[PDB]
């Protein structure tokens, strides 16, 4: 029969709550008429009416960690530990509060025009997809809520620690399990890994390799959730929260298109997903597919133990059901993509390139039935033996959740113990020994001619060398006149051999708009697709590493247009954009209408040989800067991340606490003692804080088993009792309770996590997402991926220090402009008076490798990531925690340029931010070295600043006199300078910073004021 | 804590009238849940004894003894012969585990001389003689665990996986 | 048999000498010399083939099919060359 | 023969470590960003390697003619500045 | 018995594809691996013994007319065998004494095991104390600018010995002992230069236990895949599985096949010795007995070193 | 007839004696050319308690201990409790096994009580801190060693060399 009520489970206690509890004139609650929930009740007016014992008896108490906080009796009773104010702390830091201030239904009018709003929204559906206005309300309850500017309330004044949404979606998420288990019986947990996403991204000659790579890591896992999405509804996904993710809204106004909407309601929501699940543009709508892909390969699930096919939810039938049901999903959207890439390609016989799609794709077929890349799925069940006691929850019910969520993770580590490369599911010896290979080209004279994209497997198609091409590719296979030429020679470079799986890549990077296919699922029929994908052509133009490289040149010729392009128009440069091209590059939309043919290949004109005499002489008379061939690969992750959702404490001091210090946390004692009573103190200002302080000095010393809570327990009793219309008396175990579950996480050492904590964090992941794109934006970057913690991006070497402050700054919520409509504070994200938290306490790592533009992107791109995951775990730097030197592992800024290293620190705090102060000295070095940079462009500073510090640091070390260093630093840079006075003052907290390093072959200077130098040495190699 | 005993599984029963508690405790060492046994113990550098059995402690850190860790008391014919110790549950070597620890229990050991009258060399066995695997099942298996063949209906799974998992090293003396 | 004489020789440096690697060390040097396991400069064993094998292409302009013989070839038709150098280690610098 | 200790720095400091400028003509300035800075190693410096050969009868020549008559050849970069010439003397004395 | 391959200089053993100028607009690159496959060995030693009208298009028919069962290859600094140990992506030399508690770590609990493997693969790895790739950038020189050509710049990883290393192979054969021993091999890539020594080493073999280490790559039938990638969790504790190709055969200019297998270093479990058995035809065990025979498939005990092949 | 003791290096300064005689047997099956402590022992499963310098044998294989060999008797207050075992010089584990075979290997090897009265709570740790060094190489490894003071002189690295080849096992009770 029909279930899954949890469309009232994101109602059950509205975003109107925290005003109608201590109301300042008391108007709805007398205008309505067992307190509160009357105004949801009156918002119940969609759809089914309110089953109030299903989600608050259970589901809301185990959501959250509110129920164990301040406990089961003040928790719903909501009266006895009362205050008059409304703040909002951060999740991770319980110190920085917010001023909520009152824009919120007041009237019991306004309440009505928010219902208005929601219904013209979902009242043009029907009946027959119960399931989808469900899943659009998912979606849309929080962006028509902050749309109408209304500022987003805490769980409970009591303890502001999650927002008022983050605790409904995970009382909706519980309500899988709980429903599951009010049922006959089962509880699951769902993790679902890419295997080796870092050697697969790190395949393609191209970035328009790079590009597909990531974006079929994130389709791929994207097409095996839209069955979940569909099936039990959005929120069943705990890991990305898709409530701001941009494939689900996607998916959710295609899908809407699908089946026949008025085409005057979806543009009523697909403004609200154009403003803030984008950030407002819709060029999603002029691409039709999201720009980025933004789906980590690395997903989890809670699922409910029941399923369909008896036309509703009946009981599953085994504990094998989901970890098959996954494999058969992601190896059938690989096969139904491949199987539209042939089905376009055979509808474009022509145009020489498709002709070669289909002749090889005809030819290995049985060797692309194995997907290129394959998945590692783990699953975790439980049953109502224990969350149950036949009754109603159990005591250690709450410390469920988090048993089963510790036991998933540490599988997928035994897992991970084993890498097996996806290319070891085929089977290449009778191919490789018998000449059994398909080889459309020259059949090698030395075997079967490996790949250069992947470089592991055999080549498919050997594009000849560039001797005679046209000539050579006609007597061939691959060609059958001059014209395919001049379109196959267009995406293959000559020379290029290619492997079946490096030439899906380079196929579905001709025109990305198969990866529909995957992104809508089930949805249309592939030939449905492809009949749209075939009917228009527009064409999707990804840059290359040399059209990064070559930014800042043609900015130089948008501003010269007409006088740089006076002695053109003969050349195919100052041409008129005659096509309807568009990228997901933004620089590139934000130009092409400036003037100049942004389709030009560089490497074609001035990074060419046969020309560039012609380009050089041009740009030397015209006062252009001939350009640099060095681009900047940006690399990003933060770090302890799985730390965090396990909720350690590790990310919040990232060097002491390191990863055996949970082996054995009694070595460790003192910080996590200091550390968790610093954070629990500080979440609730109310009346609790001191009730809790004085439970906590119970618990401090090892206070015995009630044996002390006589001390806290009055504080309790005291104030039980000022309240009448208690209905029983029950505060004789609540305070043993309480000091219980404090005593829990202390001897633990670690917040025990729940649902609400893994949504705020799992949102606040996509906030920044959404900020860090706009921010790459900013800098002329291409973001090759970006989800969340994770980031990878080209940049010119030229504003790669300003994009890491900036990113690094913002990462942590902090920043100085707008970024879109995401208008970043001190901490928080204001989306128009909307507070969402972010992650301040978390650090951040960066790789920045400058390459040239004609280096390996393989090799290139496993450097990046191997100094990224190698050195941030090996080297260490002098942090205070404490008023007090220790070292640190994290937050650190490794450039590498072709053997010169540089490490930058961007923490100097262990607990990077406990208060407001800090957010100032964050990644502050970084604005060191970009002072730095514009003296010596300014000419102030000579470039000798960079090879003469050595002959002072030998005696800047060995000195511990402050005062003395600084006269020191301030004669090394007066020796240095060409006017007549520069001012630098380095900071002088950089002193004696030291790094080190635990013995690998990067080497470092062990000081953060040579670092600087180095860093400063490389990005200037980065213009040669 | 409540006590325990590891007991080696020999082709020999000469040590499985030596440990009588068939209720125990607060928890229990394997765990019959269809997927084999759980929790089988394994002790490095300790040969076995094949007759009078014991533990002939070899210094070879390469020997190693299948056997299984049994409920309680050891009959009081002991504290001569055996010796005891009492673990966090963190210093053993378990075996495909299933069950939950107590992080602490008494394990007593026993002990044979160092056997200074004959080469201490060594060979592996195998769990095979099909009939002496339902032998060894019915004679201390149950003694210990009589669950086994009463309530469980499967007998490949959990009653015929031994005869590869269990291989521990006879001194041949 | 494949390697059946060896002659070894001195690298007598007449002028200063430079064989880069790029920015290949973390030092205050923006073009480095060839550096060794042990930091030592050295001349690869690539560097001093192509060098001498240039050389004698033009000191010998006739002798190209001895040169290429011992030396290796150039373009795409190939076949085993037959000497080999090993890497110029330092042996003794002036003080 | 110095001890490894000493003689990693009695040698680092033996090896020539310049720094080169690049001049604005028209003023007769250093051009901002013109300078870096190189490493030669000294003159009567000593290298050592071998020439290992197999036996084809071209190595008969080579090793006989080609060889007897090479002394002086070309290393290396930067040979305008004159950084390349050097000698091979053969161990034959 | 015994053989130690000295290398005098850097060593290349590159492991992917095309190293040469192939797109007009790119250099290339390579990257060496830390133990040579035994394929390489095994030609190497070939190349010493040869005949000139034997086999011509078999290129191990006629290697083994010629080699013993050639024994894996682990490094041996100063009577120190360093021994290979592979984590996912992760590979690290690891002396004797940390391979015994081994079996024993993985099978802890979460934070303990994930402790000690980061100490083994982090601190307690010797790695980076006796080699460290060394980058090796060169050129193409065109005559007519005597400049660098169109991007003809290559970027080799070199294999730099930080101190006196030799490769440890074990040979059956003895009639070989003298005509090896002494000889100057062309090892590796890129035209380098190796050093032959042997002497009779007594080395104990017939030994069965628990857990392997994979001293050289373990060969898979190419038809046992599906019934061996489905549960590789129940033949190897940790490491590394991965396609190869077994290299470039010289007399018939041919990259030899492709296989997929298990990396050194790998700690396989016993259960996989009989599965392979169990799961290979009657002539494709005539191939993987003379794929054995070249060095393959080689195991080892993890508390003694106690080598083992596998078909045999 | 041959009789080695089997001795371990703590921090602390408990088997100050441990043989009646100065040198004991007649041959060495330990090695020293300048080069490494060659033929080195360790053992599996024995854990030690620092005074009274007694390996407690603890049953996980994740505790071990690195000690020589010397030959001797202990103090003739002992030879009756602690462990008298023979091996056939093929099942010793030893380090950089470049030594001698003897082909007689009986050894006596400090050997007490599990004594269940607390748990073992094991602590290894690294030898540094020379004066460490020094108080046992002047009481053991130049008591037994009269090759010493003969080629020392190069008389540091065979001291390094010390550091990176032995680790024990402390009870730290
Ligand atoms: N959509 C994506 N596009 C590109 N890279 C991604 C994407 N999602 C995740 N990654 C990266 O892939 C890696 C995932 O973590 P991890 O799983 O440890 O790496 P892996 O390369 O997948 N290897 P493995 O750990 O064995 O699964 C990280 O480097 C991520 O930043
Ligand atoms: N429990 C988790 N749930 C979801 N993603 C995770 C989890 N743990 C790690 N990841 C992500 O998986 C990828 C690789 O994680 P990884 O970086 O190896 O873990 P980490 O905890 O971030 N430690 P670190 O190496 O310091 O970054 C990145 O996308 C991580 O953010
Ligand atoms: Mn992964
Ligand atoms: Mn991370
Ligand atoms: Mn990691
Ligand atoms: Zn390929």
């Amino acid at each position: 029969e029909f279930l899954d009520y949890k469309i009232i489970a994101l109602l059950h206690d509205p975003p109107n709550k925290a005003w109608v509890i201590t109301g300042r004139a008391r108007n709805l609650t007398q205008q309505l008429s067992r307190k509160h929930e009357k105004v949801a009740k009156y918002i119940i007016n969609q759809l089914f009416g309110k089953n109030y014992s299903e989600k608050v008896d259970n589901a809301d108490k185990l959501a959250s960690s509110i129920d164990r906080y301040l406990g089961s009796i003040v928790y719903k009773e909501r009266s006895l530990f009362e205050n008059r104010s409304i703040f909002l702390k951060n999740i991770l830091l319980s110190n920085i509060q917010r001023d909520i201030g009152n824009l919120f239904p007041k009237d019991k009018s306004k309440l009505d025009n928010l219902i208005l709003e929601y219904k013209k929204l979902l009242n043009v559906i029907n009946k027959t997809n119960l399931i989808l206005k469900y899943q659009l309300f998912y979606l849309i309850y929080e962006l028509v809520w902050i749309d109408s500017k209304y500022e987003n309330t805490p769980s409970d004044t009591r303890n502001p620690t999650h927002t008022i949404f983050d605790h409904l979606y995970a009382t909706a998420a519980m309500m899988n399990w709980i429903l599951s288990l009010e049922k006959e019986a089962k509880g699951y947990l769902l993790g679902i890994d890419t295997i080796g996403v870092a050697d697969f991204i790190s395949k393609g000659r191209k970035t328009r390799d790079l590009w597909i790579s990531s974006y079929l890591v994130s389709a791929l896992l994207w097409y095996v959730i839209t069955w979940f999405i569909e099936e039990y509804g959005p929120d069943v996904i705990l890991f990305p929260s898709l409530r701001f993710n941009q494939f689900y809204a996607f998916y959710l106004l295609e899908k809407l298109r699908k089946e026949g909407v008025s085409e005057d309601v979806i543009d009523e929501i697909k403004e609200l997903i154009t403003k803030y699940i984008f950030n407002g543009d819709d060029l999603f709508e002029n691409l039709k597919i999201p720009p980025y892909p933004i789906i980590p390969g690395r997903i989890t699930l809670i699922l409910p133990g029941l399923i369909r096919e008896g036309e509703e939810y009946k009981k599953v039938q085994d504990d094998n059901c989901f970890i098959s049901k996954v494999k058969e999903r992601y190896n059938e959207g690989w096969r139904k993509l491949i199987e539209g890439l042939r089905c376009y390609s055979e509808r474009k016989r022509e145009d020489g390139f498709w002709n070669l799609v289909c002749r090889v794709l005809k030819l290995t077929e049985d060797l692309l039935q194995t997907t290129p890349l394959n998945i590692r799925v783990k699953q975790v069940s439980v049953t109502e033996d224990e969350i149950f006691n036949n009754n109603k929850l159990r005591s250690d019910s709450w410390k469920i959740y988090d048993n089963k969520y510790r036991q998933l993770v540490s599988e997928f580590k035994k897992s991970k113990l084993v890498k097996v490369t996806p290319e070891s599911r085929l089977k290449l010896f009778e191919l490789t020994k018998f000449d059994k290979l398909p080889q459309i080209g020259e059949k090698s004279k030395r075997g079967y001619e490996f790949c250069t994209s992947c470089g592991v497997l055999p080549a498919v198609v050997i594009m000849p060398k560039e001797d005679e091409l046209e000539k050579k590719l006609i007597d061939l296979g691959i060609a059958r006149d001059e014209k395919d030429v001049r379109s196959i020679k267009n995406m293959i470079s000559p020379g290029e051999r290619l492997c079946p799986w490096c030439l899906v890549k380079r196929a579905l990077g001709a025109e990305p708009r198969l990866m529909r296919i995957l992104l809508l699922g089930d949805l249309y029929s592939v030939e449905k697709i492809v009949n749209e994908i075939v009917s228009r052509d527009v064409k999707i133009e990804i840059p290359s590493t040399s059209d990064i490289a070559s930014i800042k040149t043609f900015e130089e010729m948008i501003e010269k247009k007409n006088e740089i392009c006076e002695d053109l128009k003969e050349e195919e440069v100052c041409e008129k954009p005659s096509e309807s091209v568009l990228s997901m590059w933004q620089w590139f939309n934000k130009n092409y209408y400036n003037g100049i043919n942004l389709t030009i290949d560089p490497e074609e004109y001035w990074f060419s040989e046969k020309r560039r005499r012609y380009y050089f002489s041009v740009f030397r008379r015209h006062r252009i800067t001939f350009p640099s061939p060095y681009y900047a690969l940006v690399r990003a992750d933060s770090d302890y991340l799985g730390d965090l959702l396990e909720g350690k404490l590790t990310p919040y001091l990232a060097g002491i606490i390191d990863s055996g210090d949970y082996a054995n946390i009694s070595e460790k004692k003192e910080e996590v003692n200091k550390l968790l009573e610093e954070y629990l103190v500080n979440a609730g200002s109310g009346s609790i804080v001191d009730y809790v302080k004085t439970v906590l000095k119970c618990i401090r010393e090892n206070l015995n088993k009630c044996s002390c809570a006589e001390k806290i327990y009055s504080n309790e009793v005291a104030k039980v009792m000022f309240r009448v219309n208690v209905e029983k008396a029950n505060v004789e175990e609540e305070v043993k309770n309480s000091l219980e579950y404090f005593e829990t996480i202390l001897n633990e050492g670690r917040i025990i996590v729940t649902p609400a904590w893994h949504v705020s964090i799992s949102s606040a992941l996509n906030r920044g997402l959404l900020v860090e794109l706009e921010l790459v934006n900013k800098h002329k970057g291409f973001v090759i991926y970006a989800g969340g913690d994770d980031l990878l991006a080209m940049l010119p070497v030229d504003e790669v220090l300003d994009f890491i402050k900036e990113s690094r700054r913002a990462f942590a919520g902090f920043g100085t402009e707008k970024l879109g409509n995401m208008c970043l504070e001190n901490g928080f994200v204001r989306i128009n008076n909307a507070y969402y938290p972010s992650l301040p306490i978390v650090g951040r790592s960066y790789s920045v490798i400058i390459a040239h533009y004609a280096d390996p992107l393989f090799f290139v791109i496993n450097d990046s990531y191997n100094l990224l995951e190698e050195g941030k775990e090996i080297i260490r730097y002098r942090v205070m925690y404490n008023g007090e030197y220790k070292d640190a592992k994290k937050d650190v800024a490794i450039f590498r340029y072709q053997g010169l290293t540089s490490v930058i620190p961007l923490s100097l705090k262990r607990p990077i931010v406990s208060s407001v102060s800090d957010f100032n000295e964050i990644a502050s070095i970084i604005d060191v070295i970009l002072e730095l940079k514009k003296r010596i462009d300014e000419g102030r500073i000579s470039v000798s600043l960079l090879y003469d510090y050595e002959k002072y640091k030998h005696l800047i070390v060995a000195s511990d006199e402050k005062y003395l260093t600084e006269f020191l630093v301030k004669d090394w840079i007066k020796r240095n300078s060409l006017r007549k006075h520069v001012e630098f003052t380095i900071d002088e907290k950089l002193y004696g910073v030291r790094l080190t390093i635990e013995n690998y072959p990067i080497k470092i200077p062990n000081d953060l004021i040579s670092n600087i130098v180095y860093t400063l040495r490389i990005i200037y190699g980065g213009e040669k | 804590s409540t006590q325990r005993e590891y007991v080696f599984i020999p082709i020999t029963n000469s040590i499985t009238i030596d440990v009588k508690i068939t209720i125990g405790g607060s928890d229990h060492i394997t765990n019959i849940d269809e997927r084999g046994i759980h929790n089988v113990l394994v002790i490095t550098g300790y040969a076995v004894d094949e007759k009078n059995g014991r533990l002939v402690p070899t210094l070879d850190p390469c020997d190693y003894v299948k056997g299984i860790l049994v409920a309680g008391t050891p009959q009081q014919a002991q504290s001569n012969d055996f010796l005891t110790l009492k673990l966090p549950a963190n210093k053993l070597y378990l075996i495909r585990k299933k069950g939950n620890i107590s992080d602490d229990l008494k394990i007593y050991i026993p002990y044979s001389s160092p056997d200074a009258r004959n080469s201490m060399k060594t060979k592996p066995v195998s769990i095979s003689d099909d009939t002496i695997v339902n032998n060894i099942i019915k004679e201390v298996f149950d003694k210990i665990y009589n669950i086994t063949q009463k309530e469980k209906v499967k007998i490949e799974k959990v009653k015929e996986d031994i005869k590869e998992l269990f291989s521990y090293y006879a001194l041949e003396q | 048999p494949y390697y059946a004489f060896a002659e070894p020789f001195f690298i007598h440096a007449i002028t200063h000498l430079h064989v880069g690697s790029g920015s290949s060390v973390e030092e205050e040097i923006a073009l480095p010399f060839q550096r060794d396991e042990l930091g030592y400069p050295t001349i690869y064993a690539s560097s001093l083939k192509g060098a001498i094998k240039s050389f004698l292409l033009k000191e010998f302009p006739d002798k190209r099919d001895v040169i290429y013989k011992v030396l290796g070839e150039d373009e795409n038709p190939e076949e085993a060359s037959l000497g080999t150098f090993l890497d110029a280690i330092l042996f003794a610098i002036p003080s | 023969v110095l001890e490894d200790s000493i003689g990693r720095e009695v040698i680092n400091r033996s090896l020539i470590r310049v720094r080169r400028i690049r001049i604005d003509r028209d003023k007769k300035v250093v051009e901002t960003g013109g300078l870096w800075s190189e490493e030669y190693v000294p003159m009567k410096t000593i290298f050592f390697s071998v020439l290992l050969g197999k036996e084809s009868k071209e190595s008969a020549i080579f090793a006989s003619c080609i060889l007897r008559n090479l002394r002086y050849v070309i290393l290396g970069g930067k040979e305008t500045i004159g950084k390349g010439i050097v000698e091979l003397r053969w161990v034959k004395d | 018995k015994r053989v130690l391959i000295k290398p005098l200089e850097p060593l290349m053993f590159r492991s992917q594809g095309e190293f040469e100028p192939l797109i007009t607009g790119s250099h290339t690159a390579a990257q060496s691996l830390i133990i040579p496959r035994p394929s390489t060995i095994a030609g190497m030693l070939g190349y010493i013994l040869f005949n000139k009208s034997s086999g011509t298009g078999d290129w191990l028919s006629d290697l083994t007319n010629l080699l013993a069962t050639i024994y894996g290859t682990f490094i041996e600094t100063n009577g120190e065998y360093l021994f290979p140990l592979r984590m996912g992506n992760h590979l690290a030399l690891v002396d004797q004494q940390h391979l015994i508690n081994l079996p024993t770590l993985l099978e802890k609990e979460y934070e303990r095991r994930e402790k000690g493997i980061y100490e083994l693969f982090y601190d307690k790895n010797k790695l980076f104390q006796i080699i460290n790739h060394q980058d090796r950038i060169g050129i193409s020189i065109d005559k007519s600018t005597r400049t660098v050509k169109e991007h003809y710049l290559y970027s080799a990883r070199y294999l730099a010995f930080k101190k006196e290393v030799n490769y440890v192979i074990f040979i059956d054969n003895d009639a070989i002992s003298d005509k090896i021993n002494g000889k100057i091999v062309n090892f590796g890539g890129e035209n380098r230069i190796a050093k032959l020594e042997v002497d009779d080493y007594k080395v104990d073999t017939s030994i069965e236990e628990e857990y392997y280490l994979a001293l050289s790559p373990i060969l898979i039938p190419d038809e046992a895949l599906d019934n061996f990638l489905d549960n590789i969790s129940d033949y190897v504790a940790m490491g590394k599985v991965d396609k190869i190709s077994l290299g470039f055969d010289i007399a018939n200019t041919k990259r030899k096949e492709m296989l997929t297998a298990i990396l050194e270093g790998s700690i396989v479990k016993r259960s996989i010795i009989d599965f392979i058995k169990n799961e290979i035809k009657n002539d494709l065990r005539y191939r993987f007995s003379k794929y054995e025979k070249i060095g393959y498939n080689t195991l080892m005990s993890l508390c003694k070193l106690a080598l083992r092949k596998i078909l045999s």
